[PDB]
């Protein structure tokens, strides 16, 4: 697991170089920054419960086929599960929004994924659409301008919207 | 690798935890020591020659018997003493990328794993390396917070070999 | 008990390792962040009595079936209605230990350990808490990042109740 | 595991009671003295091995039938077990340090360990007396007056003191 | 899943057995069972439209609020009762699933697997199955040990709402 | 684990003699009861949740104490583990009934724990009071005479109420 | 001990279950069959005795060389002969055992557990005993549902020896 | 693990229906044939030893070049493993019988088996004359018109010889 | 295969260890001790075959059932006859490869391993193979340590079938 | 894991035959030779961590690459895993030196080990040049003609020379 | 503690076995090797003075900054040198234990558990010891195997110092 | 565990002082003995199953009451462990033998032995019956002039006797 600071260390040390006026500026740059970071990382966090909840009604009323008698999210079981996936990937995303790097994402969550949902039957495709609503949500939580000091965060949704088009991505 | 911000997801994924505000305050206290640890970082970057310079002599100094006796773990050849310098560049870079990551995380993997198993087989003794850092130490000239930083992952490395 | 502190030491401790800066600066971001902590835990000690009545009757406007539905589950009796403000009450003075230790730790071995047994065995809807809460989060009267503090564990209180 | 703060949340929810003024006043205190406190534990860490060696050089000067054949710190094995112990009673103290509790040390560490030095045939008297140097080296590294901003350290060092008493007193 | 035949060879195979007459018996009784067991299931599958209709205003007279409250999780839109009926349905032939198989092995799988997170996810109340479960269970029609198995496996949904 | 056939069996295997005629008769007549036994167990357990939940009411309604700040039952984790205690005592007191021996409630719930109970601070005596009000709930759902083929199951509620006796016994 | 009832129970025991309507069904078959088992016992104990002395010269007939070859093994002596029977007159009553249990659990423990070391270790055939099992089981003299309990738990016998 | 019945109810879930009087009736003639299943199942295990042991006999009679110095069943280690894969087969074979569906057989004994054997060089198409043999001796002892009510089993027997084909089809 | 030295390397590996002088000395034995065992083990090749025709004899004259006794088992046909013999040889081989491997390894794999489960299917009693094995140890030939090589093979068969 | 002994003993049993006397004579030369066998381990063994220590510097004084920053053999961690496999290979081949078979290397040393270095990153090619290293001076520290009996070795050293050759074959 | 004897027991008891053959040749070789093995520790032993004295001197000659250079890891005071010599003396006297034990025992438990950490923690070289134990292996004066025997523990010695 | 020559070592070691004149000579002698030694091994180990057995069988001639229906011996599953247990102390007494000393068989089997008999409610002085017996026929064994050099062993015998009188006042 890396950060976005960890990342450079292992990419001079590769070089065998210390770091550069420009690396140090970059990285001076993200702890300037740290305090929205935090902010979204809070605010998504604050309201994972709902954004999984609405995403998975939304998603079912979009393919009711999902729910019905032989569809792979029927029976309590299979429904918990589909939840559960739901929970675990906006767990992972806030991950790689804190650590501002995608790599906890790829090596603990999405890594083989894939092939897991393959194997069960369950729908990628599907999957993926419940993602780019957790994301929709999370932004829109993120970059609410209410109750909270006024500054530009855009250059942090988009990253943000990365690491979920990301995991999207990657089980479609 | 091991820093404050990997070390907060370690703690809520083993877990299976969403984040909380446990882990946040501990990455705001990384964001605001940054500013010391980076101060630190670009001096000891700035001025890494002439560290590198002086220690290695310090180490001459403080052993002679390197420069003169013979055998190919000492610094009698010119080969030798360039392995050395090296060597110091490397205790030397790795703390700054400490200071950088605002951790030992980097020192942990390049540095200090393996290293009793290096020294033994190669016949290098931890007393040279240890001088060497105690002058950097002693010559970086950083004060406040930033010497704070500095001296902190220097006596991390000093005690990795004591 | 969670707090940024055991976690540091939990961390230091499980690899045998003794304590590094990575765990210090996590430290400190606690010690940083203990001033907003402490003003918003204040507050609503000072102004819990109000927050409790009024979350209460929050609860019993949202749901009117609880003051007159029969049943021991319900606060359509003296006692009930006691036992209703009681709990408020309990989770308020959660959120300000919370608040104080500067973590988690306080709600989870307290109240969230075993949460869903006991809402399950006595018939108590975590719909009612959950309002209760979204009362006290609006009505506490904080600003900056004393609110902040504050609504980052009552929207912990709602996930656990979610 | 509890810390300063956890500590007087666990008193007062035996009473079921909000902290009082006083209470309040207690903690705050504690985190305006935070900065030296971590001085403290920085300062001892990072010359943990020099305290240990020491103490164990005069230790065994001391007491030189520990190191004599047939002593409890003859051998090799023997003798790593001896060094290894100082290491692990002082890094648990420096955890009690920053805890601003007694409570890791008691439980992880000081729990049991009369017995087990007994059934050893380790002497805990002479423990004691290699943990009564190491604590006079740690008060004196931890309250240095150079390199440091002047001020009074004082109530924190009688903390520390504690500390170490307790693990002595433990063992002997 | 669970049946007392599977239970039988479950029982046999976890220490590498061949059946004995040990296990023959209770498929035996299997066997004996199944008379009532069938009869039971027969006549509320035979019923199961009026059981369901009538479940549902059970409910509803039980919890006036369910059908004028606003929110997803309530029956106050058409298609609110519709998952509502849909619902009773399923706890219905849950039940005849299990007296058919002899066990609950079907309602495990199929229905309180998952069921606490499902109730607590979309907030739906355990006390509306209950009441659901209870109707059916006094005006199933059903005497004998009829009776008995089907009340057997009703109170079983009972028990895993409580 | 006996049961109240292998229990004579394992009685004459030690004496190295064949069943008697009074023996086989013991037994024809527990299995003529067997019916009875069977309801017994099935009324109990389908109503596990109300004879749990309704003691855990009437013992804190009459034991305030154990709810209150610092009480043994304070806190939901306190409060869950008491409850689990109670269905777990309910559920190996109906494994005896449907034995007809104590040997498994004795074995794998009775033995030892009043020394757990003793080691926690749990009162030991309010656990009692628990089991008897299981016990009268229990035994008046076993014996209610709605719905049921009319007869005399006196005997039998005698037996269920000496294996509730045996644990109030063992824990107080 | 193995039966249907302690098997009943350790499978609800081994998921912390309450017994089912699974499990309940199980031991009425073996409430059922009870009838024809305790006949089965009461027949072969009435008449064990003829069943041993018949059983034993049986052997002596299939196996002449057991009782003139010299050796403790056989029943050559008068103390042989006297082991013999007594280990016929074991074997019949845990066939007895187990039909008064309903299952195999007597058998197991008081017999077959150990039983290959015995036979190994005192030089006996496990011929011997199977002889005496056929004999047993052509010559009890029970039929119906009788014959189908003694012969289960005789055949049982034999494979253990198999 | 799947029975005749929870089979019915996995297939009728898929498609979200109660069960038709088609499937009702078919369940209640399966109940009806129990006591031949039973039957059937009592005989062939109350003669396990004996179907292995002569079909073993007869393979190795048949296939002499199995026990050969080179052969697969060569040494007591491969003769006992040869025999013990015997029993395992019978045993499975007996568990479908007794839940009248095949699943157990497939999921736990058959599933991965040939390839087992291929990368151990064991013929396979051995072991199917191993299985075939006691299909033939099993069914001889399940149809044995002597000591048992008069009646016509045909159906059963069918039945029976599917599992062994099954297995025999599967490991060749 | 389990020799002496396949012991001394497995026990070198076991700790990741490379050979000392402990595992040298042993051996250093198995070298010195195969001048008696291949000594033993030639006589024995060289004699196989009366040995394998004297001890079938001992065998049916210490159980003449076995040559008159009907059933597979026995040695009654010209095949069973075959079969004895076969086996006796397979025995006396094995001895000679525990000699020339200077461990019972050989006798551990193709023999050993699954003997008692051979000797239980197959009707086969250890003691006829006790008495072969006798026969062979009295008869050999051998003298001096030759002779202490060759009886601790086969009393380890011995051993084996009792 | 065989020796030299028990190869023969398993060909001669999958022939079903007694040794022969050409094979007799052949097993009496290894033991006549057996003194040799064990100087030869003894002298490598006694020598292990020169030959490990010289063929690494060798091998990085060829190749820098490896020991520079990026390369394979960079950081004290890849280095210690390094020399570690050479320490490893020498071990296992000395084991094999001893029993006079390579089973044992093969089996737990040289069985996909090539497929561990190319999931690694590890050139194998690299690994070879180290692994003839070890040979030439192992070999020359075994035949040394000082401070032991004169006599010829040659054959011995042949097949030193073959399990080194082996393992090299086998990362390459 | 690790001798041929309890290595032959040890590899038993591990699976339960009686002691074969397999075993007693390896302790056969420890008997025969023991002529050698006490014949260099008796030499060893008689002239443990000279040679630890001698080898003291190696070490000052190799190293002269040992007797120069202050600290106390060093032999420039009178007490420094009585700690060399006496550890010289420790390193003999467990090679003639070794020796008399027929294995590395004696020195894996008393001396090479534990001993990088002392060499670390006390700033002892390797390098001094490996140089003490060159010096006893090339002037104990021994011959043949007797030389054998002593290098091959000596060697040990250097191999763990390496 | 210790052997005859270990014993010494570690003797000498907590005295600190190499070994004397007379220790050399002492453990000269063992050597000198070795050959007796592992005859007697040889022996005991070679007859086993001969001395348990007839040990086994005298014992329950003597005391009948272990093996009638109530006897500790009685039932298959018991006269199974009972045997075992006369195997294992012959086992580890024979390890005794070997090494010379008599550490493996207290630490490995005498060891809380009398402890584990107490609890069961085995009769340890019935025990004691058997390893005297298994000590007569051993001693018989391994002292029968016939088919050895001859030569003295009364010595070595002396001390094979301790060894069992050993194990019978343990668990007595
Ligand atoms: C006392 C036990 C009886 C007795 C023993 C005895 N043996 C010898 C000589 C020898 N004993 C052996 C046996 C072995 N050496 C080994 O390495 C192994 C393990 C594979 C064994 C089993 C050997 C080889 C000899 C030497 C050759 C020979 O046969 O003599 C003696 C004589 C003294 C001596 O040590 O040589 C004795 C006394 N003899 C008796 O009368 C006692 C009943």
């Amino acid at each position: 697991m890396l950060d976005a600071f960890a990342k450079v260390v292992a990419q001079a040390d590769a070089r065998g170089e210390f770091l550069t006026n420009a690396q140090f500026d970059a990285l001076s740059n993200l702890v300037k920054e740290g305090n929205k970071r935090l902010d979204a990382v809070n605010r998504i966090t604050s309201n994972a419960s709902t954004i999984v909840a609405n995403a998975a009604r939304a998603l079912f009323a979009e393919q009711p086929q999902l729910i019905q008698p032989g569809g792979n999210a029927y029976t309590n079981r299979r429904m918990a599960a589909c939840l559960r996936d739901m929970e675990i990937i906006l767990r992972y995303v806030t991950y790689a929004i804190l650590a501002g790097d995608s790599s906890v994402l790829d090596d603990r969550c999405l890594n083989g994924l894939r092939e897991t949902y393959q194997a069960l039957g369950t729908p990628g495709s599907s999957v993926a659409v419940a993602i780019q609503k957790m994301k929709d949500a999370a932004i829109a939580i993120a970059n609410d301008p209410n109750g909270i000091t006024p500054g530009d965060c855009s250059a942090l949704m988009s990253e943000i919207a990365g690491y979920f088009d990301r995991a999207a991505a990657a089980v479609a | 690798m091991k820093t404050p911000i990997t070390e907060a997801i370690a703690a809520a994924d083993t877990q299976g935890r969403f984040l909380s505000n446990t882990e946040l305050q501990a990455v705001d206290g990384r964001f605001k020591r940054a500013v010391a640890s980076m101060e630190a970082a670009r001096a000891l970057t700035n001025n890494a020659q002439s560290l590198i310079d002086g220690a290695a002599q310090a180490v001459y100094q403080k052993f002679p018997y390197t420069t003169t006796m013979q055998g190919s773990q000492y610094a009698s050849t010119p080969e030798g003493k360039a392995k050395c310098a090296r060597d110091i560049g490397y205790y030397l870079r790795m703390v700054t990328y400490c200071l950088v990551a605002g951790g030992t995380g980097p020192m942990d993997e390049y540095l200090i794993a393996g290293l009793s198993e290096i020294n033994s087989t190669f016949d290098l003794s931890p007393s040279w390396y240890i001088e060497a850092l105690k002058y950097i130490k002693a010559n970086h000239g950083l004060t406040g917070q930033a010497a704070v930083e500095a001296n902190a992952y220097i006596d991390y490395a000093i005690n990795a070999l004591s």
